[PDB]
């Protein structure tokens, strides 16, 4: 019920790695399940941050998290390397930077900043 | 050292806050709630252990 | 397997309250958790629309 | 790089009117 005719977000309830479906298979006296599953691979290390300082206020990702390449920083989901660049858009703003612990500066793009000159 | 990625797959490091933002993040309280008060929710863990 | 290798949805299963982790800790003949979950406090009225 | 698009316009919600 869970699986076949779900997706479970139950770790390892239905095969290691992250549940993408499974298939029913019959057997004498019991049923074989084929998880299909989800296993992140080739990682690599990252400087991280947990909030971006932009001009005295805290910039926070929406979704994803803050990571460098060494001297640019990016905004990237959590488990997969897809990097962007640190907007409003895909950044939340809540107070100002000293309160979190680990704040870096950086800039961050207003994407209408260069769309309106006129 | 990798909260929930261990299980997954191969352990992936993570600082212990931003995963406890995410957890945070996971039970639908923003992450800037607890990045804004992380040390009464540091010393509220250790008064409970 | 759903508490300590992840963060669970189920209400209840991994302790009272909003689950956060939890931690093993054995024991003779069984296995001791120790659920962290996120409970709220300290409500204040308010009207909605 | 995608099999099955389709080409349609997207409207953008920024620049309809609000030009100054
Ligand atoms: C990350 O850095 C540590 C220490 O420099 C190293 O042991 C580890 O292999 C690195 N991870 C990757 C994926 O390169
Ligand atoms: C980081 O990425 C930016 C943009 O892709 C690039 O200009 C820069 O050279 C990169 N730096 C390193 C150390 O990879
Ligand atoms: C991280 O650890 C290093 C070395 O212990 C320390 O110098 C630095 O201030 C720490 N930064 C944060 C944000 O905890
Ligand atoms: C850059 O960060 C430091 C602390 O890391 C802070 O004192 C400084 O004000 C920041 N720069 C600006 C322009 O605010
Ligand atoms: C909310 O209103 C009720 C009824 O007026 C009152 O009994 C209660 O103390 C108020 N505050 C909270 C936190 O419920
Ligand atoms: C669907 O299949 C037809 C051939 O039967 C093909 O021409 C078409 O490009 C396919 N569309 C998608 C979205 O795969
Ligand atoms: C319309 O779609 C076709 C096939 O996907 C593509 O070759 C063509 O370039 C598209 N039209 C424009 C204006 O790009």
């Amino acid at each position: 019920s869970e699986c076949v005719l779900g997706q479970s977000k139950r770790v390892d309830f239905c095969g290691k790695g992250y549940h993408l479906m499974s298939f029913p298979q019959s057997a004498p006296h019991g049923v074989v399940f084929l998880h299909v599953t989800y296993v992140p691979a080739q990682e690599k290390n990252f400087t991280t941050a947990p909030a971006i300082c932009h001009d005295g206020k805290a910039h926070f990702p929406r979704e994803g998290v803050f990571v460098s390449n060494g001297t640019h920083w990016f905004v990237t989901q959590r488990n997969f390397y897809e990097p962007q660049i640190i907007t409003t858009d895909n950044t939340f703003v809540s107070g100002n930077c000293d309160v979190v612990i680990g704040i870096v500066n950086n800039t961050v793009y207003d994407p209408l900043q260069p769309e309106l000159d006129s | 050292t990798s909260g929930w990625t261990f299980g997954a797959g191969a352990a992936l490091q993570i600082p212990f806050a931003m995963q406890m933002a995410y957890r945070f993040n996971g039970i639908g309280v923003t992450q800037n709630v607890l990045y804004e008060n992380q040390k009464l929710i540091a010393n509220q863990f250790n008064s409970a252990i």
